[PDB]
């Protein structure tokens, strides 16, 4: 099961395309909102092509299913109340996809790509625990939901790896900063040839979208920062 | 038909055993349970409308007579958190969920608080009791505790971060909003 875009940022009035392909032999799809506060609202259901079922939805939230069982929902006239991650499923049992994020805002002078640092391990830490962790710092960024994973010699690391649930307010009264630590053996991190890099996926505006102002177009990107093992 | 979840927090130590609740208002010919993992992805656990499931050490019962259904995790571990829905049934009903998290058993506890370059302080190795509290001062910025395991050392730890760009800001007064431990080693 499958979605595009992962995310989308948009503006009052504007129109969003969500698109789904379910799980190959499925016919039925659904389409579920999850906004921060609810939980899960059923908003659509289509089989064989059709619609079968809405929930609490206006007529400018519409779709359709095609002659494959893929599907696409078109939400018009957005609204701010429209933000919410909306879901996919397939098929008895319900598969679901990875959901599309949906955020409607007044305008995109707030879209900021984060910065990212790492910092090493302390030298202290090292003597007294024989391990190192590295930190790595996601800063200045609106909006959130970023996806911040860790690469070590090319490849992507889960074991040793500790990341903040919820960004932090830079001004709690406004733009996010995010955390996450990686934790080796010191033996790892003083052999030189080791590569560490945390990365940064930040969602923001894409072609579509109209930027004016003087910085740079704030596009999704992948803003990443590096570390060597010791020289 | 009302979804009815419990409960609606779960704190538990690893190696704990626990059990969700879901009750319905009505009949129904399908119940799932699912977890949502941190970037918004739904993982089917069970489908399960009525009898018992096993799938390693999560386990499911739905006594469909009597309109209920009990997620069991037996030796919960920090890789269990997160969100737990349970939903009845051509569309789902969800429940609002079971928040679960699972901290460490930190029998080797080392509280110490270090400086990083390339600033930044971390505040590691303290036990799952320890609460990491935010700063007062909105240009100081600290993290929540969270769980690291460094699988092939079968070894977990906790770790909160801060930093500033304060003069003033410095490790040794960084986490002082917080009850520290008294041995903390600060290098
Ligand atoms: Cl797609
Ligand atoms: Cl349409
Ligand atoms: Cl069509
Ligand atoms: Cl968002
Ligand atoms: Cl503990
Ligand atoms: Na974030």
């Amino acid at each position: 099961v499958t979605q595009s875009p992962t995310h989308l940022i948009k503006t009052r009035g504007q129109q969003a395309t969500l698109r789904c392909s379910p799980i190959s032999g499925h016919t039925s799809v659904y389409w579920y909102q999850q906004a921060l506060g609810l939980g899960l609202q059923f908003l659509l259901w289509y089989d064989e092509g059709e619609e079968r079922n809405r929930g609490n939805f206006p007529p400018r939230f519409s779709g359709r299913q095609f002659p494959n069982y893929s599907s696409e929902l078109n939400v018009n006239a957005l609204e701010l109340e429209d933000s919410a991650l909306y879901l996919c499923a397939s098929s008895e049992t319900q598969y679901f996809g990875p959901g599309t994020r949906l955020l409607v805002l007044e305008d995109l002078k707030n879209v900021f790509p984060p910065e990212v640092a790492v910092f090493e391990p302390s030298e202290a830490e090292i003597s007294h625990t024989q391990k190192a962790t590295l930190v790595c710092l996601a800063t200045g960024f609106y909006p959130d939901h970023v996806e911040l994973s860790w690469w070590v010699n090319g490849k992507e690391v889960h074991s040793g790896v500790c990341t903040d649930p919820q960004p932090l307010k830079e001004q709690p009264a406004s733009r996010y900063a995010l955390s996450s630590r990686l934790r080796v053996s010191a033996t790892f991190w003083q052999n030189p040839r080791n590569h560490f890099r945390c990365q940064v996926q930040f969602y923001g505006l894409s072609e579509n979208d109209e930027w004016t102002q003087d910085r740079a177009k704030p596009v999704t990107q992948i803003v990443s920062a590096e570390a060597w093992g010791r020289a | 038909i009302q979804v009815e979840q419990s409960p609606p927090d779960l704190i538990l130590q690893e190696g704990a055993n626990s059990t969700l609740r879901c009750n319905f208002s009505d009949s129904v010919n399908n119940l799932q349970w699912f977890h949502q993992n941190p970037w918004g992805q739904l993982i089917n656990l069970f489908y399960i409308p009525s009898g018992t499931k096993q799938n390693g050490r999560l386990s499911a019962t739905t006594v469909a007579t009597e309109r209920y259904s009990l997620l069991y995790i037996s030796s919960s571990q920090t890789t269990d958190s997160g969100v737990y829905f349970c939903a009845v049934d051509g569309r789902l009903y969800f429940g609002r969920g079971t928040q679960l998290t699972v901290w460490p058993d930190i029998q080797k506890p080392d509280p110490a608080v270090y400086q990083l370059r390339d600033s930044v302080c971390l505040f590691t190795d303290f036990d799952s009791q320890t609460n990491v509290s935010q700063s007062k001062d909105s240009d100081v910025y600290i993290t929540d505790k969270c769980v690291l395991d460094m699988r092939s050392m079968d070894f977990k730890s906790n770790s909160a971060v801060a930093w500033s760009n304060k003069s003033d800001f410095a490790c040794a007064n960084a986490f002082n909003n917080s009850i520290i431990p008294e041995d903390t080693f600060f290098p």
